[PDB]
């Protein structure tokens, strides 16, 4: 280990201190502990600091695992228009322009110029998803010598935890867009007590899928990334070896991959996470499906009394169309939402037996289900 | 003869792993018209003139809409 | 020979016009020759179409879908082991790639 470890220290780094120092009535365990113990406390200094491998865990932490959160949303708001277009008509010199808008417009600017410098962008092949959203990433990318612990096998890793981490954290933006829609449009409808009924009605589903994607966003915080972050910090600040801290690396990037749903094996989990986002995308349409309708009609009303300065009373007969249809549509798609995340709530219990369960503990705490369950 | 029928068995099987490959891709081709596009290729054709002539031939049937 | 054939039968399939005695057969039949015999394109690079094939694998893994990765691997390489191969692949690369976050049923 000795040999190895003063081996990489010359033919990679380049750094070095010249002179290092029956049986031989224990000469073996006296000689190799002393070089042991010497050899690992100059690498572990340089390592630290000519390539600053602290630098680089603090930014695959805050910027690969989302442990900043200014610098991602500044990011997803300028990136919008480039995704709702299908990537085959967008190329990487689109994606810098807007990566370093973002950085001097967020907080970002004030980190230090290398780490951002070793942040950028990159493609998947051709589009997919065809949806546009899917297609985007971020990769970290490194060319020190501390490849070696940030190996090839975890930045694998590292980007499927994105992959997740970039989805719903779309799709909760996407449901408040539902609740920034709602808080504008029914202050139009103080004066129609006709629509009422749905109006309301859906209120009252968005509310119920808000509360679900904000537990999934602190259930992912504080066991996921708090847990794991003091885990990490502890088995790299006590370490004697480079050994050690790769294989403290590995693990908990592991654990990272199991507790969120990533796992081949909690595919069916999965399959009903991609349902309650197919639900959030699907609200965004039917939602303002009622606003090109609904609203539409009473600013044409108002125009019908600026022209006087039996149409209309079609309109009014079109509201009797309207507002049932409506109504039945927002009925069974709240109901068939209801079924499929109690489907999922069962299913969470046994796939593993405290962590993945723990979530359904913490989403319910009226026993809304097994009243209704 | 046996030997003969073994080759074309063999041909069958890279015709039916080439059939997965065809759908997990989500193509339009099914197994009919593949073995279409797999003779051309025997003779030594672009399959980037191919690709392009069924991108064209597939949307040449919703223009007798 | 079995070359017209097999383009007959290919205007046939795609295009959906099973009788030969309709007009718009013989066109779309002469645009499919023309095509093929307007020489445009460069030949198929094989060592493009291998890394091609390796991020498609890079993707899979990359989104977590195992047993589309492993089966994507598995039968690309199977398939590569007895040029039109690498045809074959382009081929179907661009006719589609249409396959988005499930597309698997593998």
């Amino acid at each position: 280990l000795i040999g190895k470890s003063i081996n990489f220290l010359h033919q990679v780094c380049h750094d070095q201190t010249p002179t290092t120092k029956t049986d031989l009535e224990n000469a073996f365990q006296g000689k190799i502990d002393a070089a042991y113990f010497e050899t690992s406390k100059y690498l572990l200094d340089v390592l630290n600091k000519k390539y600053s491998l602290l630098d680089h865990m603090q930014a695959m932490r805050r910027y690969l695992l989302l442990g900043q959160g200014d610098f991602i949303r500044h990011l997803m708001d300028l990136l919008k228009p480039e995704l709702v277009r299908p990537a085959t008509t967008l190329y990487q010199h689109n994606l810098t322009g807007i990566l370093e808008t973002a950085v001097r417009a967020t907080n970002a600017q004030f980190d230090s110029p290398e780490i951002l410098r070793r942040l950028d962008v990159r493609l998947l092949e051709v589009s997919p998803g065809d949806t546009g959203w899917d297609v985007f990433s971020l990769d970290y990318h490194v060319d020190g010598p501390i490849a070696t612990v940030f190996t090839r096998e975890c930045m694998s890793h590292y980007l499927r935890v994105f992959n997740f981490l970039w989805r719903a954290k779309r799709m909760e933006y996407i449901l408040t867009d539902i609740r920034k829609g709602h808080m504008c449009n029914a202050k139009l409808l103080r004066n129609m007590p006709e629509f009422s009924g749905v109006l309301h009605q859906c209120h009252i589903l968005a509310s119920e899928m808000v509360h679900f994607i904000h537990q999934m966003q602190y259930y992912i915080t504080f066991e996921v990334l708090e847990c794991s972050w003091d885990e990490l910090w502890n088995k790299v600040q006590q370490a004697q070896d480079l050994d050690h801290i790769i294989a403290a690396h590995e693990v908990f990037l592991d654990t990272i991959i199991s507790r969120c749903l990533l796992d081949s094996d909690s595919r069916a989990l999965l399959n009903q996470l991609r349902a309650v986002f197919d639900q959030i995308i699907e609200l965004q349409n039917a939602q303002d499906a009622i606003y090109r309708a609904a609203l539409e009609e009473l600013q044409r009303r108002l125009q019908f009394e600026e022209k006087k300065k039996e149409e209309e009373n079609k309109r009014i007969g079109e509201f009797k169309e309207s507002i049932p249809k409506m109504c039945s549509q927002l009925r069974i798609l709240t109901h068939f939402y209801q079924g499929i995340v109690q489907q999922f709530l069962v299913l969470l219990t046994t796939s593993s037996d405290e962590s993945l369960r723990f979530l359904s503990f913490r989403l319910d705490f009226n026993e809304h289900y097994k009243a209704r369950e | 003869a046996a030997a003969a029928a073994a080759n074309l068995n063999a041909v069958r099987e890279t015709m039916d792993v080439l059939l997965e490959i065809s759908r997990i891709l989500n193509t339009g081709l099914d197994m009919e018209t593949l073995s279409i596009c797999v003779r051309l290729c025997e003779q030594g054709i672009n399959p980037e003139a191919l690709s392009s002539v069924i991108k064209e031939l597939r949307k040449a049937t919703e223009a007798l809409k | 020979a079995q070359q017209e054939r097999d383009v007959r039968e290919l205007v046939r399939g795609v295009a959906g016009l099973q009788d030969e005695a309709d007009p718009n057969f013989q066109l779309a039949l002469n645009f499919a020759w023309s095509n093929f015999r307007f020489h445009r394109f460069l030949d198929v690079n094989s060592h493009k179409i291998e890394k091609t094939i390796e991020g498609i694998y890079e993707k899979f893994v990359i989104h977590s879908d195992l047993s589309k990765a492993a089966s994507w691997k598995r039968l690309t390489e199977e398939f590569l082991n007895a040029d039109a191969h690498y045809s074959i692949l382009s081929l179907l690369l661009c006719l589609s790639d249409s396959p988005s976050n499930s597309s698997y049923v593998e």
